[PDB]
């Protein structure tokens, strides 16, 4: 359900084309125009993911970077939602990928944590941050890692994301693939280079917050 | 279209250096990961080079050692691999491939190298018998180095003088396009292709390639399947 009070994000919402062309045809201004939360069409495009209807603000010349009142930016609802041919057309036209919002979050946080494949490898050929810290010191890597996305980590570290960085409470990505027991994607991060010896907040490594037989598991790769 | 047309294969003296070159249509160019793959005769699919849309990241096999640079023009569209000190081991058919992590999912036709003048790591079975409407499967077997939980196994089909296909990814998932009579497991170090209710269109060469980071990409030696 769409809760803007603008006919016009509605209609970008439930992806009613030919009705937003003709509102917009009546008043060219309804194109930027925002609802109650600073989104305009093409937010809610975005967050839909109908892609004619974005291709069509797109080329009258829409802002592709700007932010709503959370902070979120066009491309960070088009890769929270896992839309793959809006986040390419965004892309395509200059949107930024490093753009944060209010949480810190980057729109690469939300494909990593949501497991958005296309997605993340686009926005990472696209110039994004694979080692950008929200505003609690977490890295797409933190959210992959917790949520035992295999795959997602796999794409991080060919684009060389850090295994290592602690978050606010100190937990680097391998305390949280260890807490959640995900046991392939913590044998992957250990492989790879994630430490066993970096201590969090509450001066535990990985090995001490690991569940069932985990952390003897990543003991014996490290020291045999 | 996307269409990968590889050029400058050639025959050439032990010592001699080639520059290969692959012009790109059909895609983003820009967008995209590239490879260089190369096939030595028998041998198997052979992982050289990647190098990121933008230039940025850019990997190699153990074996290059220097010997090889890739590049590329995303202004021209075009890939191109320096290839210094031709020994004759290079002696292969070196294809240009779009793709990232273990989703090979485009090959050119490929281009030939001659160097005029110790088996694969992954264990496939040379021959496979089988007969029309029944089912067979593909071993892939390594060590506990080579084929894992945590990483991947690929599938690649080849018809005689054809570009690659990608059949499996990711252990079990398939591209769209291909049928659902393939398909692929995993149990320890060894992994798994089957068809069922062959065809006579499903004889070809098989690959296996187990993924293992952006570096590393182990080989089998390839197995024919013969259908009765």
């Amino acid at each position: 359900g769409c809760v803007s009070n603008l006919m016009v994000c509605n209609l970008a919402y439930s992806g009613k084309l030919e009705e937003l062309k003709e509102s917009i045809l009546a008043d060219k201004s309804l194109a930027t125009r925002t609802d109650q939360d600073s989104r305009t069409a093409l937010h809610w495009a975005c967050s839909a993911g109908h892609t004619e209807i974005v291709e069509f603000l797109l080329q009258l010349g829409v802002p592709v970077n700007d932010k709503d009142d959370a902070g979120w930016s066009p491309l960070h609802i088009a890769a929270s939602a896992g839309r793959d041919e809006i986040v390419k057309a965004l892309l395509g036209k200059g949107a930024q990928v490093n753009a944060v919002n209010q949480n810190g979050c980057t729109p690469l946080h939300y494909a990593a944590s949501k497991n958005r494949h296309e997605i993340a490898v686009m926005l990472l050929e696209g110039g994004a941050n694979p080692d950008a810290k929200d505003h609690y010191e977490a890295t797409a890597m933190h959210r992959a890692a917790a949520k035992g996305n295999l795959k997602m980590i796999h794409i991080l570290l060919y684009y060389k994301a850090s295994t290592n960085i602690q978050d606010t409470e100190g937990n680097t990505p391998l305390h949280l693939a260890c807490d959640e027991e995900r046991v392939e994607e913590a044998k992957l991060l250990v492989s790879q280079g994630a430490s066993i010896y970096i201590e969090n907040k509450e001066e535990k490594t990985p090995l001490q917050v690991a569940k069932g037989g985990l952390g003897l598991i990543l003991k014996r790769m490290v020291e045999g | 279209e996307v269409q990968l047309v590889e050029s400058g294969g050639s025959l050439v003296k032990p010592g001699g250096s080639l520059r290969l070159s692959c012009a790109a249509s059909g895609f983003t160019f820009s967008n995209y990961s590239m490879n260089w793959v190369r096939q030595a005769p028998g041998k198997g699919l052979e992982w050289i080079s990647s190098i990121s849309g933008s230039s940025r990241y850019i990997y190699y096999a153990d074996f290059v050692k220097g010997r090889f640079t890739i590049s590329r023009d995303n202004a021209t569209n075009s890939l191109y691999l320096q290839m210094n000190s031709l020994r004759a081991e290079d002696t292969a058919v070196y294809y240009c491939v779009r793709g990232v992590i273990d989703k090979f999912d485009y090959w050119g036709r490929g281009t030939l190298v001659t160097v005029s003048a110790s088996q694969s790591v992954l264990t496939q079975p040379a021959s496979v018998s089988g007969s029309p409407g029944q089912s067979i499967t593909i071993s892939c077997a390594g060590t506990s180095s080579d084929v894992g939980g945590y990483n991947y196994v690929s599938w690649y089909q080849q018809h005689p003088g054809k570009a690659p296909k990608l059949m499996i990814y990711e252990d079990s998932k398939r591209p769209s396009g291909v049928s659902n009579r393939f398909s692929g497991s995993k149990s320890g170090n060894t992994a798994s292709l089957t068809i069922s209710g062959l065809q006579a269109e499903d004889e070809a060469d098989y690959y296996c390639i187990s993924y293992i980071s952006s570096n590393t990409r182990l080989f089998g030696g390839g197995t024919k399947l013969a259908v009765l």
